């Protein structure tokens, strides 16, 4: 995230870390994840696609820093890996970049709710907040883009959701940007998603309650002006979970 | 408790 704060994980009970084992004993960061019900974390299709080996990688809930434990932090194996069908990148964008993992502890459960794990809801069929709504991201990605490392301290930071008819600007995204996904900025451009963000969320707050309504999926640059950061518009996708998570 | 999507 560039920009933001840092903040610990009672601030975002949902997030989940995604690690992969390599053999030789390093385990790396992978993505981000938010937990929607006690059994499955919802990603991103492009942060397993080069590599759909679920039992290489590893999900802990309840972690405020990256490599690091915090304690009350759970760890589980990957049950079931679903990727979407559908799934395509091009030169920047990513369709239908949506996945979810089935967790299982080492003991056979799930999530247990406590302080530091809680689930996000989810929006209602195709419904958002509007333009303009601050939403808020959080995860372990790059702090500038010149960086090769990732912060060790969870990170947070706010951005507005943007329209699609401004997205969509030639000197935006153009036709890049589709009606599946959500666009979001910083009004000054100063803070925003950046690798290592990847499949985690953008919440906002949607009739009461805070929802998962983007995932971070790309963007050119890290906050870069007139380059928001792309999203995959969760309440188009809504069908697809259910037909999984049922 | 039991989880209650949504809150801190
Ligand atoms: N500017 C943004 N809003 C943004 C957000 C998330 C990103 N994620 C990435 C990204 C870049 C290189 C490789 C990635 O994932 C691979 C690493 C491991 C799995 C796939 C990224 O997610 N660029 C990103 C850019």
């Amino acid at each position: 995230i560039i920009g933001g704060e840092f903040t610990t994980i009672e601030n975002q009970p949902w997030f989940a870390a995604i690690y992969r084992r390599h053999r030789g004993g390093s385990v790396t960061y992978v993505c981000g994840g938010s937990l929607m019900s006690p059994c499955w974390v919802i990603s991103a299709t492009h942060c397993f696609i080069d590599y759909p080996k679920k039992e290489d990688y590893i999900v802990y809930l309840g972690r405020s820093r990256l490599n690091s434990n915090t304690q009350g932090e759970m760890k589980f194996e990957v049950e079931n890996l679903i990727l979407h069908k559908d799934y395509s990148a091009d030169t920047l964008a990513h369709h239908n970049d949506i996945a979810l993992l089935k967790i299982r502890s080492k003991e056979g459960r799930c999530a247990q709710p406590s302080r530091t794990i809680q689930t996000i809801c989810l929006p209602s069929m195709y419904n958002d907040p509007q333009f303009g709504t601050s939403c808020e991201i959080t995860g372990f990605g790059k702090e500038a883009s010149t960086d090769y490392l990732y912060p060790e301290q969870l990170k947070m930071t706010v951005v507005k959701l943007i329209s699609h008819r401004e997205c969509q600007q030639p000197h935006y995204y153009g036709s890049e940007v589709t009606t599946k996904m959500l666009c979001a900025a910083d009004p000054q451009w100063k803070t925003d998603s950046c690798q290592g963000d990847s499949g985690g969320p953008l919440v906002c707050s949607l009739q009461g309650r805070m929802t998962l309504t983007g995932i971070v999926s790309w963007g050119r640059g890290c906050a870069l002006k007139d380059k928001p950061g792309v999203y995959t518009r969760v309440s188009h996708f809504l069908p697809w979970i259910r037909s999984h998570t049922k | 408790l039991k989880f209650q999507c949504g809150q801190k």
